[PDB]
RNA sequence: AAUUAAAAAGCACCAAUUUUUAUAAUAAAAAUAACGUGCAGUAAUUAAUAUAUUUAUAAAAAUAUAUUUUUUUUUUU
RNA sequence: UUAUACAAUUAUCAUAUUAAAUUGUUAAGUGCUGAUUUAACCAAUAAAAAUAUAAAUAAUUUUUAUUUGUUUUUAAACACCAUUAGGUA
């Protein structure tokens, strides 16, 4: 739609309600890294054609009727305005609402063009451009 | 505990003035605006003041601030802000003076976005080498004229088409057909003969007399 | 043969009706106050000759003083008895065949 | 307290309703929000 | 509060239908009829 | 239908009598 | 003797204001509120909405277009 | 403390969704293709710089629809208001 993170979240959010097995999402640098981080945390069952430089399929994960991915949202909620997260923002995202948050996964892209979640971002004291959240 | 910058600013104010600030500065006062002029007869031609206008250059809403992170800060290491600039030559109508349009960034934290504003500078070129269309790198210097405190340090990209048009005896850039108008009244172009200019003049003066009749209002 | 038409154009330019019709825009000090008075809060109607313009940049693209739409054919159909058809062919928009 | 949620926070906005002073709207909203809440064990079982 | 408003809606609907019938019987009682 | 014939016969004051105005009546 | 809240709406009356004037003299006198209705009906009368024009039944009426309203025995990329 | 204004209306800041469509006089069809009919010859028009992150990369233009003007043996007709004939369009 606007940015590939926005339609990458939009197609998964629309295909998890329709109870589909594979979602064809366009592969960019910031998209397949977010998908790999989602696969690491257990929100995605697998991938098809992951080495394709244009688009790849996400094999979704289901458990007892309902979907694993409940809420998936981009950081650019307008599709236009982007944000730069400080490491103070990453430590806020790790301890949000007074608890310790390994539940909701906030993903960012650092200055070294590596896509990491907020836990590894707090672990090595860096931030980045925030891409999306998913739980 | 780690104190913030407001503690250091309060310390500076205490060491300068002996005290930080006289309290009860808000006072919760109702600023009442009373009207004096008529409904559509405010004595101004552009901006008609009818509300309590806030005064302040950086203490107003929505809040702006300069954004120091741009192309110039990425390229040039500057001794101070505004020392080196990079822009485009837009006017060479004056001798030894290139008009350079440059850009800077101003940040809105409420909408969280930076926007590029444009500032025009007068720079100095002694040998008359700057043509309209050159990407130039200008630097601060002494006062040369009343509005010249910059000089063209380097021509980062010369306009080859402008120089080849100047070799042809033409202008460097063809002049624009649009620009600034002279009035809010729609400037109509007169297409009349040699003999039919008097009746066109009578129609124009009659239209001006009707616009003066608008002073009377009703009836 | 061209001296007659050139001298006629040069004498038409220096006529007082042409110089009165193509006067510049009246300033704010010439109209009156800072404003509030109807009819004198703006300038008056300015007429330009497209071949010998007394202003630079006849047209503009502003929000309120936008005048490119008023240069098209049809606004000069009001006065065709006084019209100059060579100036109509050279300077008009959306002329028919 | 009827659900046993002592460590919780709830905020209801009723301005987009036709009748914001209706008393069933607040209890209906709290029950619909608590019904849509997933536990930590359910999410951890869904993820593996 | 809307259920009492629907009851007022149906009673006003009943009297707006037979308004011309009831206006005569009040006018005979108030002795206002132009013969 | 015989009772509605006298509605044009009454005076304008006590004509619309359960309501103050005659504009919002059934026309 | 039926079904009916799925919100159709904000010439006069009511003092946010506004209008007029002084000719060798230069502002205090008069008038006017702003806004919406407004008895205009029937005949078991009467499709509605939007735009434009003309008539003092003007809160009305007429004319010229467009859109919608069909309850299944006509159509189905 | 809305940093959110539920729908439909009262009103102002206003891009006509286009190969199914628009225009055609010097090109076509033409009694104004829409009475029949979800389908209409030919001609012009479907895509064509970098960038998607880039912090406005774009323009200041047009009217296919409704009225109203523009000319007088200068529409024969058809339709409309004065009643059978004038004008009006």
């Amino acid at each position: 739609l606007y940015t590939p993170i926005y339609d990458f979240c939009h197609r998964i959010r629309e295909a998890t309600e329709q109870r589909k097995r594979f979602v064809v999402v366009p592969s960019t640098i910031e998209t397949r890294g977010c998908a790999r981080v989602m696969h690491d945390h257990g929100l995605v069952a697998g991938f098809r054609d992951f080495h394709n430089d244009r688009a790849f399929a996400v094999e979704l994960k289901y458990f007892q009727g309902d979907s694993t991915i409940n809420v998936i949202e981009p950081c650019s909620y307008d599709g236009r305005t982007e944000f730069e997260w400080s490491p103070k923002m990453m430590r806020r995202l790790l301890n949000t609402h007074g608890i310790h948050n390994r539940l909701v996964v906030y993903i960012c892209r650092t200055a070294d063009n590596r896509i990491i979640d907020h836990i590894h971002a707090v672990k090595e004291n860096i931030g980045g451009r925030g891409l999306m959240m998913v739980h | 505990p780690w104190w913030n910058f407001q503690t250091e600013h309060r310390q500076r104010c205490v060491l300068m003035y002996g005290g930080a600030r006289t309290k009860n500065t808000h006072n919760a006062n109702h600023r009442v605006f009373i009207k004096k002029y008529k409904r559509n007869a405010f004595p101004n031609r552009t901006r008609h003041h009818w509300a309590v206008s806030m005064t302040g250059v950086l203490s107003q809403r929505p809040r702006r601030m300069p954004w120091p992170y741009d192309l110039t800060s990425l390229i040039f290491n500057q001794p101070r802000q505004g020392s080196d600039k990079i822009g485009y030559v837009v006017g060479t109508s004056m001798l030894k003076t290139a008009v350079v349009a440059t850009n800077h960034m101003v940040y809105y934290p409420k909408f969280n976005q930076r926007v590029s504003r444009t500032k025009r500078f007068f720079a100095h070129d002694e040998d008359l080498a700057c043509v309209e269309g050159d990407l130039v790198h200008i630097k601060q210097c002494r006062k040369i004229s009343k509005y010249k405190h910059y000089y063209v340090f380097s021509i980062l990209e010369p306009n080859v088409e402008g120089r080849e048009r100047l070799k042809l005896g033409l202008k460097a850039v063809p002049p624009p057909l649009f620009g600034y108008p002279v009035s809010r009244r729609i400037v109509k172009l007169n297409l009349t003969s040699t003999e039919g200019t008097q009746e066109k003049l009578a129609a124009a003066i009659q239209e001006h007399v009707q616009d003066a009749y608008r002073f009377s209002g009703p009836t | 043969d061209t001296e007659q038409n050139l001298l006629a154009r040069e004498q038409h330019v220096r006529s007082p009706a042409y110089r009165e019709l193509h006067r510049p825009a009246l300033t704010n000090a010439a109209m009156g106050l800072y404003g509030g008075e109807p009819g004198f809060e703006k300038a008056h109607r300015v007429w330009v000759d497209p071949d010998r313009p007394h202003i630079k940049h006849i047209y503009n693209q502003t929000a309120l003083a936008r005048n490119l739409r008023y240069a098209r054919y049809g606004y000069f159909k009001r006065d065709m008895h006084l019209l100059d058809v060579d100036k109509l062919v050279r300077h008009a928009r959306l002329l028919p065949t | 307290c009827a659900f046993g949620f002592q460590h919780a926070g709830c905020r209801i906005n009723l301005k987009a309703t036709n009748n914001p002073k209706s008393p069933t709207h607040t209890v209906e909203g709290v029950f619909e929000a608590v019904k849509a809440l997933r536990s930590v064990s359910e999410i951890a079982a869904s993820r593996g | 509060k809307r259920s009492q408003a629907k009851l007022r809606f149906r009673i006003r609907q009943r009297l707006l239908k037979f308004q011309r019938q009831l206006a005569v019987a009040n006018a005979i009682a108030s002795r206002s009829v132009l013969y | 239908r015989w009772a509605a014939k006298f509605y044009g016969q009454v005076t304008f004051g006590p004509r619309n009598y359960p309501y103050p105005s005659s504009r919002w009546l059934a026309r």
